């Protein structure tokens, strides 16, 4: 179980750790979160109390690392940085839990949520999204755009999420015109899953991070991008057994931890209605079809 | 975007532009089986791509034998349609070309863009206007053709015949959409109105009568009044 030690907390902010989110107050004797499972990634997020603009946070894997937080007055944010000294590392973290100064990750007997949401999701992968080599975390922000956006403007500070456009040369092979577009599987098949992603477990967790950075930081282009691997995969009449099985499972999962109050902005009707009563995969989705018409009957 | 009222003069400017109706493309009786059930049967249909400007009319014919072994075809017929004109700009020089190329019906958006993906430069852009290009089919020498082919073939017309030597695009353009609007109000009262004069002819190179000038304000008056009367019996008027 490892922790993550904040340097103090002078700003009031509500703090998010995965699926959770807590409150602390300006100058709180807060010093971080502690317990945080090892073998899972994490994202440590933030909403300052004085501007609802700018939910940031912080995508990391505690193997990799030892991570603090420290408030930055300049820049006016939390900002994730590595202490190299173990040993002063684990020096200041023994002396915050004795003065029981750092909240615990809750670790309750019935439940597999965050494993659920995060089964893909790699923190080697997520840096060839989110470019920032010398940091072994990634931060993204609210308004952080992605590759295909600055293509319909700063490159350094983009989502490099894989393109998907179904009117492209890239998803239509010359001659077959109606076909493919009618039936997207030699786009999800072979043009993306062989020769892309190069399996199915690296498409899911794109898809994963695409959700959790749309859900966690209101990212319009993780919204965007989540959609479109969704609608791939019904769109094609084609797809491996196993991972039409996977993806009900994943969906489930993104659906029933999605907050009620945002589902009328976070799914687009036109893109659910079409995968799960139109779509060649309208019948092969029976969980996510069963959670979206007793929670979210009205967007259907 | 779309064509409306409201740009209805681009029509005619110096960019070179192509409308596409696909709706006499498939084509179908309705008849009874031995057994008292419906089928259909095909027969051949055309694709009308037209130049406002020139007048050049780019008959594509539809043989029947495309749909042979085929499934749903209302929705074939839509790229069918598609595969076509891209086939025919490609074969056109560059500076031939269109810029935009007008589809009458938004249902031929998509199939158009996704075969002209190698043309990023051409604009597809439906339209507002409720053009009357079906009734196409009632003009006796594009009727013949379509019906005499015995396999796929492209025929070339000029639908304004002569009249670009004595009237403006604009003006020829507002001729033909009234006859073939009133061709497919009431098709043999038009019919009537242009051929009832023995002694005004169609000449061999043309698709409608050598009408004077004079004669012209006649027949077009003559064309407004029936599609007025029938507007108005639509709504007892
Ligand atoms: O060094 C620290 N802060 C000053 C450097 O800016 C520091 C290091 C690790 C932890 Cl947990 C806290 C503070
Ligand atoms: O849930 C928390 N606070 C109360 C919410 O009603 C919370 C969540 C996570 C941690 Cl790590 C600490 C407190
Ligand atoms: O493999 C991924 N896709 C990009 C390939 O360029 C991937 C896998 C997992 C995550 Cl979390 C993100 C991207
Ligand atoms: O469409 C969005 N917002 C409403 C317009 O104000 C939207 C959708 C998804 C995300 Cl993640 C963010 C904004």
């Amino acid at each position: 179980m490892n922790t993550v030690p904040f340097t103090s907390a002078p700003i009031e902010v509500t703090i998010g750790i995965d699926q959770y989110s807590f409150n602390v107050k300006e100058n709180q004797p807060f010093h971080g979160i502690k317990d945080i499972p090892i073998g899972h990634v994490h994202v440590i997020h933030f909403q300052h109390a004085d501007n609802s603009s700018m939910r940031y946070g912080y995508w990391f894997d505690c193997r990799m690392g030892n991570f603090y937080i420290q408030y930055d007055p300049k820049d006016g944010l939390y900002k994730m940085m590595e202490e190299r000294d173990g040993a002063k590392f684990e020096n200041i973290v023994h002396n915050f839990k004795e003065r029981q100064m750092m909240v615990s990750y809750p670790k309750i007997d019935e439940d597999d949520t965050w494993y659920n949401l995060t089964e893909f999701v790699q923190m080697d992968k997520i840096r060839k999204i989110v470019r920032k080599d010398e940091n072994q975390f990634s931060y993204v922000d609210s308004s952080m755009t992605t590759v295909q956006e600055n293509e319909l403007s700063d490159p350094a500070h983009s989502l490099n999420y894989t393109v998907i456009n179904f009117k492209s040369r890239e998803a239509i092979r010359p001659g077959h015109e109606m076909e493919d577009f009618l039936d997207k599987s030699y786009y999800l098949n072979t043009v993306m899953l062989q020769g892309i992603f190069k399996n199915s477990s690296n498409y899911f967790g794109e898809l994963q991070f695409a959700f959790l950075n749309a859900m966690f930081f209101g990212n319009y282009g993780s919204s965007l991008q989540w959609h479109a691997m969704i609608e791939l995969i019904c769109s094609s009449a084609t797809v491996p057994k196993h991972m039409l099985d996977k993806l009900d499972e994943i969906l489930y999962y993104q659906i029933k931890t999605l907050p009620e109050q945002y589902s009328d902005i976070l799914l687009n009707e036109r893109v659910w209605n079409i995968c799960l009563y139109s779509s060649f995969q309208k019948n092969s989705l029976h969980n996510t079809e069963k959670i979206m018409e007793n929670k979210y009957p009205e967007l259907l | 975007g779309a064509m409306n009222s409201s740009n209805y003069a681009e029509l005619f400017n110096n960019d070179i532009k192509l409308f596409v109706d696909d709706t006499n493309v498939y084509r179908v009786t309705v008849h009874k089986t031995f057994e008292g059930n419906v089928a259909t049967k095909a027969i051949n249909g055309c694709i009308f791509t037209l130049n406002p400007k020139t007048g050049h009319l780019f008959l594509k014919i539809i043989h029947t034998s495309v749909w042979a072994g085929q499934k749903r075809l209302s929705q074939l017929a839509k790229w069918k349609t598609a595969e076509e004109v891209s086939a025919l700009v490609r074969s056109l020089p560059k500076e031939e070309q269109p810029k935009q190329i007008i589809v009458t019906r938004k249902a031929m958006l998509d199939p158009l863009e996704v075969h002209m993906l190698d043309f990023p430069n051409i604009a597809i852009r439906p339209t507002e206007l409720r053009l009357p290009f079906s009734a196409a089919m009632s003009i006796d020498k594009l009727s013949d053709v379509v019906m005499k082919a015995t396999e796929p073939q492209m025929v070339l017309f000029n639908i304004y015949d002569d009249w670009l030597d004595r009237i403006s695009s604009y003006t020829a353009f507002s001729r033909l959409t009234l006859l073939l609007r009133a061709l497919k109000t009431n098709e043999e009262s038009a019919k009537m109105i242009l051929l009832s004069d023995p002694t005004i002819t169609i000449k061999s190179y043309h698709l409608w009568p050598s009408f004077t000038d004079e004669q012209w304000i006649t027949i077009e008056s003559q064309m407004r009044d029936l599609i007025l009367t029938e507007y108005g019996r639509k709504y007892n008027v």
